RNA sequence: CCUCUGCCCGCCUUUCCAC
RNA sequence: GUGGAAAGGCGGGCAGAGGC
């Protein structure tokens, strides 16, 4: 089950389900993902479902940790207003995304204790793309990252979660 | 049978939600628009709540007002949770689903009924159709500019759950607009309306408001009457009752007929 | 009545489910500071980054990471509480009070309650020779709750996230039709729907300031840190129960609280009488009990002496308030071993159960004062 | 018959509230194409002669002399008594209900409502005078279809027991508020006398519109339409004989029906005046 | 975040054709 | 010298009741 069943595009997302509700084949198998979401610091280099593969990945990535959802949400509900003053409303919102980094450097300073791996394996994954955006539009190259937003929030609550 | 017209008298004025307000929809989110992201007062959630007050109103009060509204001698104060008739002697003779409120069945009976020919009836063939009307109330335009800014125009409120709750401050704009279709009966109509409304203002509006959701308060700006001469010609003809420092504790009582005055001089 | 205002005789915390880390706080003076991390971040950003990013989440040794600041930039706070304890080595998370605009008021969901435990008190006193005529209606299970005989001596046998108050607060309040279980509570039979209370109007920044609240009951004591409104602080909210909600359900509303009503007049016009009797008999109650229990702190107690020749009604708020006083628990001490097996089943210490000091062991006081007291006239 | 020319007015209808017509959770009609909503023709001129027959009625008395055939009605439905063309003025029965439709070409001719909406009677009957066509979405409304906003909403509306306060809720589907359209109205200048008073008619009941409501809800806040106009042009019958674009413009952009109906009346149709 | 509700009631074509 | 002419899918309906 360690690495077999789970392949790239769509093997194991409706049997993986029961194993994530297990510790030691997914700290080694759901790590190289990690790893490679790292190593995509480009946001726009998977015009296919590699994104929406690799959300199951990370879901379960999230899954034996704890991802509080009163933390998500601000960082998140900020990721809207953004895309709110897309509709005809700004064009630059440069002074927003320090202040969007900022929330996510005041997240993983605030929740100690047994909260630590959980907030790093967040702290982990998106910086490799919060970088993005400054240096880019918005018409393209956010609304990407707009889909992988809620899509490894969804499969998360799949495995378990909430 | 005879349905006339004479004018529109236009209520607007702002809402001023003193308290955090919730009017919710299906992590219990408030509705909003869909285009701007801003919550609203609607009109439908709004014309319920002065009917929900002012029935209850008149549900205490079915004796002393049959002489001055025939039609009650229909009604018995009551209900008909006790026994499944759509029609009998109770006052709340309309069974829309499993919650039961007072619709009268028919043109003529709802002609005299004065909640019905106010707020408007429905029936198996005949029926009365509204005379007022009562639009979604948006927010106003300096509470756009707090959200083009990045003040706070709504809040998460951990009760363990979340009620969000459009944060207390936050003003509305809700027009209403009355049918003047019978100039004999326009006065009731409109100390009717206020009376409605008098009645909001110590009772709350949408979400829990037991718990303090509400404190709904009118700041009223123009009445105006519009009579049907201004349809006909575009000229700014028409009546316009400024209230504008005045509470609707003020305009229905003594001080409503100084204020009403020119909409006699159209009849 | 409308407006009847209040005052504040205790430290009052009412939590929002929210701690300020160290990279928002840094106190210069004995004052502290509530420093804007979205306005100060992007203010310096004309000086210059990916270092703030990367210092905030790495969080290392807080004093230098608020610190940090003061190289060639000054003055960037927003509340700027007060300390008003001898603490703060940063190291705290001060818990935050309920704001709408940064400003603090009491929410009426809190306030309700509090008098929903008064009025829930009340009724479990006076009403088991009555409480079988309520379950006689279309329940079916009185029986069970004769042949124990007060319903309160079955309660304890019956239970023997969590639902424990499932069966009392459905007897209490509303009687159902029929469930998988015996009884369910229903939301549209309760007197407590005609009880309305408003948000107050906001305190003010005068009378905010964060405490320092040790946890007495174990040898080493534990400190915690909150922000509360000080002692002194009133404010007016407006209580008022809408009698015309009550005349159009008498026959529909099935409960012993009903049953509490009839016997006092008119249902429909002395409940606003009862309300307040049952104010002033749960919370007067809980305020003599913890007069016998002398662990805290000696001036503990020249509080509760002084607690009464006070006018109005006195009832507990907030955060401080324990297990006494948020809880039906306290008219179930007299049980004893009809409690003391279910308290075990219910479960209490950890990190397997305490044996001497399962419920009451830990008193929060904030700078040897009682908290949460606020008294409505 | 006696055709002059057709007077097109253009202008973009605009919901700054929900707007809803029905299909029979609760459809808005839509294009069985691009899904797209619309407003009708029928649900356009219909809901404008509806709010005009009820302006004329109030004003049976003062009108007997600028509109002949107005003194046979007196002020009501012949609902009372099962027989049309009795002495009231909503007098023909469709189905179930009663509307004004004049009974003869001769009495149609000199009514304010059946001269511009059209009537049917034995003997003949009038043609209307107008077109409504039908109002599609403007294209910045369908680049934001296509762009993927939303453009109809779900709105929740639930009936409360006033004494036990149980919740019975239903579910109307509405074009988002601020949705705006693009109508076209196609007078047809049958005879040269009454052109003006057909165009301030049309105008009256466009005003009527505007604090009425059309379509759905609208005592509950479904209505609230504007209308903006942007240009009138009248084609005269030479134009169609050799098609050369060689006809009146009123261009008025930015102008509401209050603004047009008697503050340009004069001043815009000016050029329309002169040429018949 | 938990507990009941999650569309009703209607019209469903009417009328015109000059021997 | 048009399978035509006339014909508003609407009238009514608080997403709310308890839950610090
Ligand atoms: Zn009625
Ligand atoms: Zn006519």
């Amino acid at each position: 089950v360690d690495a077999s069943r789970l392949f790239g595009e769509s093997p194991d997302v409706v049997g993986i389900k029961k194993m994530l509700e297990k510790g030691k084949q997914w700290e080694a198998i759901q790590p190289y993902f990690d790893n490679v979401v790292r190593e995509a610091k480009n946001f726009l280099e998977w015009s296919p479902n590699k994104r929406l593969a690799n959300a199951v990945t990370v879901a379960a990535y999230l899954t034996s940790q704890g991802l509080k959802t009163n933390q998500v949400r601000k960082i998140l509900d900020m990721a809207r207003t953004t895309e709110l003053k897309v509709k005809r409303g700004e064009g630059d919102i440069k002074d927003d995304l320090v202040k969007m980094r900022y929330l996510l450097a005041y997240t993983v300073g605030k929740a100690t204790g047994q909260s630590k791996y959980s907030l790093d394996a967040f702290h982990r994954i998106l910086d490799p793309m919060l970088e993005v955006l400054m240096g880019s539009p918005k018409k393209e190259n956010f609304e990407k990252f707009y889909d992988f937003l809620q899509a490894v929030v969804a499969y998360h609550k799949f495995f378990g979660g909430g | 049978m005879d349905r006339r017209f004479y004018g529109k008298i236009v209520i607007k004025g702002k809402i001023k939600a003193v308290t955090g307000l919730h009017i919710g929809s299906q992590a219990n989110p408030v509705i909003k628009d869909p285009h701007t992201g801003l919550p609203y007062i609607p009109g439908s959630s709004l014309k319920g709540r002065l009917r929900s007050l002012f029935e209850i109103l008149v549900n205490s009060r079915l004796g002393e007002w049959r002489e001055k509204y025939p039609s009650l001698a229909n009604y018995s104060p009551g209900s008909c949770r006790p026994d499944n008739q759509e029609n009998c002697g109770k006052f709340f003779n309309r069974k829309i689903n499993r919650g039961w409120i007072h619709v009268c069945p028919d043109y003529e009976t709802a002609l005299a009924c004065p909640v019905c020919r106010l707020f408007g009836a429905s029936g198996k063939e005949s029926n009365f159709p509204s005379r007022i009307i009562v639009r979604d109330a948006f927010l106003t335009k300096e509470w756009e500019e707090k959200w083009r800014a990045g003040e706070a125009i709504t809040e998460a409120k951990i009760e363990p759950r979340t009620n969000e709750r459009v944060v207390a401050g936050a003003e509305f704009e809700f027009e209403i607009i009355y049918n003047v279709e019978n100039t004999t009966h326009w006065r009731d109509d409109i100390k009717n309306l206020l009376t409605a409304m008098a009645l909001l203002e110590d009772s709350y509006l949408g979400g829990s408001g037991s718990r303090g959701y509400g404190k709904v308060k009118f700041i009223f700006d123009s009445f105006e009457f519009r009579p049907l001469d201004y349809y006909r010609t575009g000229k700014d003809e028409d009546i316009v009752s400024i209230d504008a420092r005045e509470k609707s504790v003020s305009d229905i009582l003594s001080g409503f007929d100084s204020l009403f005055s020119e909409v006699e001089g159209k009849l | 009545m409308t407006e009847r205002t209040l005052k504040v005789l205790s430290p009052l915390h009412i939590g929002t489910g929210n701690e300020l880390t160290p990279v928002d706080i840094y106190p210069r003076e004995n004052i502290i500071h509530v420093l804007d991390t979205e306005r100060l971040v992007n203010d310096l950003m004309n000086l210059g980054e990916l270092n703030e990013i990367l210092a905030l989440l790495k969080n290392p040794p807080a004093y230098i990471w608020k610190g940090y600041i003061e190289e060639f930039h000054l003055d960037p706070s927003d509340y700027s509480i007060y300390t008003l304890k001898i603490h703060g080595r940063k190291s705290m998370q001060i818990k935050e009070f309920i704001k709408l605009n940064g400003r603090p008021y009491i929410p009426g969901s809190s306030l309700k309650g509090a008098i929903r435990t008064a009025v829930l008190y009340k009724a479990l006193k006076e009403c088991d020779a009555r409480a079988v005529m309520r379950v006689v209606s279309k329940v079916n299970g009185d029986v069970a709750r004769d042949i124990g005989r007060d319903v309160l001596d079955y309660y304890m046998s019956f239970l023997s996230r969590k639902r424990a108050d499932d069966l009392l607060e459905a007897i209490v309040f509303g009687m159902e039709p029929d469930r998988r279980s015996k009884i369910r509570y229903e939301p549209k039979r309760d007197p407590m729907k005609a009880l309305i209370v408003r948000d107050s109007k906001p305190v003010g920044r005068k009378h905010l300031a964060v405490y320092h609240v040790e946890v007495i009951g174990n040898p080493q004591p534990i400190p915690i840190w909150v922000e509360a409104i000080e002692p002194g602080a009133a404010t007016d909210v407006e209580i008022h129960v809408d009698t015309e909600a009550l005349r159009l359900n008498a026959d529909y509303f099935n409960g012993l609280l009903w049953e509490c009503l009839k016997e006092r007049g008119e249902p429909g016009e002395v409940f606003e009488d009862f309300l307040w009797e049952a104010v002033d008999e749960f919370y007067t109650a809980v305020m003599k009990y913890e007069t016998i229990e002398v662990q805290k702190f000696s001036q503990v107690r020249s509080f509760y002496a002084s607690l009464e020749d006070h006018s109005g009604h006195v009832l507990r708020l907030g955060w401080g308030s324990g297990w006494l006083a948020m809880t039906i628990g306290l008219l179930l001490v007299e049980k004893g071993y009809k409690w003391e097996n279910v308290r075990k089943k219910l479960g209490l210490g950890k990190k397997g159960s305490g044996f001497s000091r399962e419920f009451p062991k830990t008193r929060r006081l904030a700078d040897g004062m009682p908290m949460g007291w606020v008294v409505l006239e």
